[PDB]
RNA sequence: UGGGGCGGUCUCCUCCUAAAGAGUAACGGAGGAGCACGAAGGUUGGCUAAUCCUGGUCGGACAUCAGGAGGUUAGUGCAAUGGCAUAAGCCAGCUUGACUGCGAGCGUGACGGCGCGAGCAGGUGCGAAAGCAGGUCAUAGUGAUCCGGUGGUUCUGAAUGGAA
RNA sequence: GUGCCUGGCGGCCGUAGCGCGGUGGUCCCACCUGACCCCAUGCCGAACUCAGAAGUGAAACGCCGUAGCGCCGAUGGUAGUG
RNA sequence: AGCUAUUUAGGUAGCGCCUCGUGAAUUCAUCUCCGGGGGUAGAGCACUGUUUCGGCAAGGGGGUCAUCCCGACUUACCAACC
């Protein structure tokens, strides 16, 4: 017997490549680790990619193995 | 070579029905005689 | 593969420290020759580096490759960047265990004035 | 570690002629032998491991291996990460004290024995045969032990065919038949 | 409650539906949870699979070992999806940060509320040190208010000092 | 004036990586010699590590070709669509 | 004529949607250009299941064995993993 959905958690993309943001500010909030913590960028306990610093968004495919990292230039 | 894992070593000197005399460390205890050897081959 | 058993061993240590735009101090340890790299935060460009392979440092030493050996290099590239004007760094085990002549680097650096 | 010293001399100067091998270093080096035994029968005799373990201290000498479970298998009846292995590896020059314990007093000592098949080779030039006793050797005291534990005695080198390793162990007058 | 008596459903987590931001219904389709661990937690250091090919006491398709290929098809306390070798997977030593007062600034909701969080002050522990640690790969493991019990705190205590 | 080389640290992440043939030892690198002790193995100087270093270039890695593959990849048409 | 909650489901409350007043920044909308992550359509079959088939043919069943047992001439024939 079925019947039964959970909620939606909101997830996805936050804040999209170059957006002026500030620290503290939520870029990311997803499951694994489909992005990647990149310069001034921190990551929460729950994958959840924030700003440290306050600036432009930027997205890119950096590393060996190709994965996908967000980082925030100083302005 | 880890300490106090290891049984000792003793130069074993044990012989063949010949007189195959040889002496290597081992551990066994005591040094018995054989029938062949090597030499007995 | 001693080689890249060694590189994967020490990919941690030296990410987290480009990820902190720290100036490192990168050292390479052989059977022979044993080497050190003070590498910018940009990490393309270094700042000063000395080793046996100078035979300048070699020929006041017995063996290029133990332990005086290290303590003389770790003299040499504090001597160096003190000369050059750096002061805080930080180290790097490079795969290496921090024993021995990475040790024996290590301590000739902060007494001569390298701070880490 | 007489025949360690053979080796570096006779057999040297032995396949540099034959095979004519130009380099110094591009000889097949015997890198180390593991008396292993898959004893496996641990599943309820805790003590069987026991006796094993010390007589692989007995007739090698070091401590051996107490190998765990690789995988869960109901057909055996164990769960992965239990004590069911008992090997060891010699490595060095206890290897080579083990290697003259070998043809002087292990090999002679063959049960039923006119001639050693070198058909167990991988096939990367290393050797991996199995004997159904332990009592070759004369550590074991006999009556000591009320079963002749059996086992499987591998030597490892570095050559490639099996005829190059095989060639190898007659450097010691191996048995061939 | 497809009009009704009958069997299931009700809060929470995962996937599909869901039309490439988010969200999105049905008595639509598959599923799970109402905990667990003192360590499976924190930290420094080391290691990294399954799977078959082959050669081996017992041991043979399916226990142990050696080499090769292989490549994460393994594993990850538990459902599924996302993620993971810089491993989050596996092992060892030392430990208790499973810490206190906060908290720029955002996410998400009508609201109640929930989630993330650099940094600051105090103090602690692992590490040579840089640094790291305010629970666990994440996402379920939970229920408001009232009434009442316990302990602490002169804050109050209807004359005053006390107490209730 | 610079080039041939090796070693290390990066940007860049298969046009970069595999298979294959041939090549490098002065240096350097690797392997290797020895291991009372530092250090180390739930066995083992294998790795970790120290002291060194005869010999070698096999292994390994570096280099030069090879496209037998992987890989990058237009133009045009086609599928789909506002 | 929605969302959320409700002994709630043709009720009600908050929010969205309307109106009037008021105060504010090219504030807002369309278009061009640039900077972005998406994975549905389509395509496709490494992965994920499944598809029928052949083969592999291992697991398995029976005349067949010594038909106490290992084992079998051989094979109906299903067939886990494949």
């Amino acid at each position: 017997r079925n019947g039964r959905d959970s909620e939606a958690k909101r997830l996805g993309v936050k804040r999209f490549g170059g957006e002026s943001v500030l620290a503290g500010s939520i870029i990311v909030r997803q499951r694994g680790t489909k992005f990647h913590a990149g310069a001034n960028v921190g990551c929460g306990r729950d994958h959840t990619l924030f700003a440290k610093a306050d600036g432009k968004v930027k997205f890119e495919v950096k590393g060996p193995k190709n994965r996908k990292f967000i980082s925030i230039e100083a302005e | 070579m880890k300490k106090d894992i290891h049984p000792k070593y003793e130069e074993i000197t044990a012989s063949c029905s010949c007189g195959n005399v040889m002496k290597i460390r081992s551990t066994v205890g005591h040094d018995l005689n054989l029938d062949v050897c090597s030499k007995c081959h | 593969d001693k080689k890249s058993a060694r590189i994967r061993r020490a990919t941690r240590a030296r990410r987290k420290l480009q990820e902190l735009g720290a100036t490192r101090l990168v050292v390479h340890r052989t059977p022979r020759h044993i080497y050190a790299q003070v590498i910018a935060p940009n990490g393309s460009e270094v700042l000063v580096a000395a080793s046996t392979v100078e035979k300048a440092i070699a020929e006041q030493l017995k063996y290029t490759g133990n332990k005086d050996a290290a303590a003389a290099v770790g003299k040499a590239v504090a001597e160096r960047a003190l000369e050059k004007g750096i002061k805080d760094v930080s180290f790097d085990r490079s795969g290496f265990q921090y024993h021995g002549r990475v040790q024996a680097l290590a301590d000739a650096a902060r007494e001569a004035g390298l701070q880490f | 570690a007489k025949l360690h010293d053979y080796y570096k001399d006779e057999v040297v100067k032995k396949l540099m002629t034959e095979f004519n091998y130009n380099s110094v270093m591009q000889v097949p080096r015997v890198e180390k032998i593991t008396l292993n035994m898959g004893v496996g029968e641990a599943i309820a005799d805790k003590k069987l491991l026991d006796n094993a373990a010390a007589d692989l201290a007995a007739i090698s000498g070091q401590k051996p291996l107490i190998t765990k479970a690789r995988k869960s298998v109901a057909g055996f009846k164990i769960r992965q990460g239990y004590p069911i292995g008992c090997k060891v590896t010699l490595r060095g020059e206890r290897m080579w004290e083990f290697f003259e314990r070998l043809i002087t007093i292990a090999v002679p000592r063959i049960r039923d024995f006119r001639g050693l098949s070198a058909k167990s080779f991988d096939g990367r030039g290393n050797y991996s045969m199995g004997v159904r006793e332990q009592i070759i050797f004369p550590e074991i005291d006999y009556d000591k032990v009320d079963r002749v534990r059996g086992l499987d005695i591998t030597i490892t080198t570095t050559a490639k065919s099996d005829e190059e390793g095989r060639a190898l162990l007659a450097a010691f007058d191996f048995p061939f038949r």
